[PDB]
């Protein structure tokens, strides 16, 4: 729900194509599960994502 | 289903010392489709779009 979030208010296409890819089983089981990565260190990452911080909180 | 079933949709496992929401996922898409084209249904797939929401300090 939050990389869905965050690709919708994403103006980087490139950027979006990534954040997307790990909604796949396989990437998200390894790249987001096993690593634990987080919300906040993906916006650190995509800092011209439009992602509101009420949004955010939310 | 050794008493009469309608399963519809294979059981779905989740391993909560492991991947509990991928297998949750996998199980639950692959569900909503086996009852959709059984049926049929409402929201398929469709949407709902409304990915709901809320915010406003």
């Amino acid at each position: 729900t939050q990389l869905r979030a965050m690709a919708a208010k994403t103006v980087c296409p490139p950027h979006k194509v990534e954040l997307e890819a790990l909604l796949e089983k396989q990437a998200y089981k390894e790249q987001v599960l096993a690593k634990r990565l987080t919300m906040l260190e993906l916006l650190e990452k995509y800092p011209a994502c439009e992602m509101k911080f009420s949004e955010f909180i939310a | 289903a050794a008493k009469g079933a309608e399963n519809i949709a294979d059981r779905g496992e989740a391993d909560a010392s492991d991947d509990f929401e991928g297998t949750y996922e996998e199980w639950r898409e692959h569900m909503w489709s086996d009852v959709a084209a059984y049926f049929n249904l409402d929201i398929e797939n469709s949407e709902d779009n409304k990915s709901t929401l809320s915010l406003q300090f």
